[PDB]
């Protein structure tokens, strides 16, 4: 037996040609503090876990 | 190219007598082989093929292009041997002597022709 084979392909082809924009954001950390409840008699009590 | 067309005949006729030649020295050298049949081509009717394919397409530099990759007939026998060998000497060593004689022919014919198309050009 003798099986000589020969195959010519065409492919998909993607190029992308991409620039990054300059000035973009990497990395964001954001310090927030709140302030407590001072009732009308003016006690400062502090918030709730839901809120 | 018409320059093949030219030079086919001569090339086909001198390639059929070479194998037809490997063919009778092949019968010669079975001789002794006992069930050997003595094989043989008709020449005129294998010219005719011949004289009477397809190259895969290349669509770039990486494509691979396509690989490239007659008919024996059995001699009438003339005397019956004992041990089955068909091929006969005289017959054979005549047919010898007149495919290299053709050989040498188609040779000079083919290098004529091609003398006179050098001298057509020198100059």
């Amino acid at each position: 037996t003798q099986r000589n084979e020969t195959s010519n392909y065409e492919v998909d082809r993607t190029i992308r040609h991409t620039k990054m924009n300059v000035g973009d954001i990497e990395r964001l950390s954001v310090a927030v503090v709140v302030n407590y409840k001072t009732l009308a008699d003016g006690k400062p009590l502090p918030l709730t876990a839901d809120q | 190219d018409r320059l093949d067309a030219a030079l086919r005949f001569q090339q086909e006729a001198l390639n059929l007598r070479a194998q037809r030649q490997e063919i009778l020295a092949a019968n010669i050298a079975n001789a002794d082989t006992p069930g050997y049949q003595a094989r043989d081509i008709d020449f005129a009717s294998e010219l005719k093929k011949v004289m009477v394919g397809v190259a895969l397409t290349l669509t770039s530099s990486h494509h691979i292009p396509a690989q490239a990759v007659v008919d024996l007939l059995y001699r009438v026998p003339d005397q019956p041997s004992l041990d089955g060998n068909t091929v006969d000497m005289d017959r054979e060593r005549t047919q010898f002597a007149d495919n290299s004689l053709k050989y040498q022919m188609g040779l000079t014919v083919l290098g004529s022709q091609l003398k006179g198309m050098m001298n057509v050009l020198q100059g």
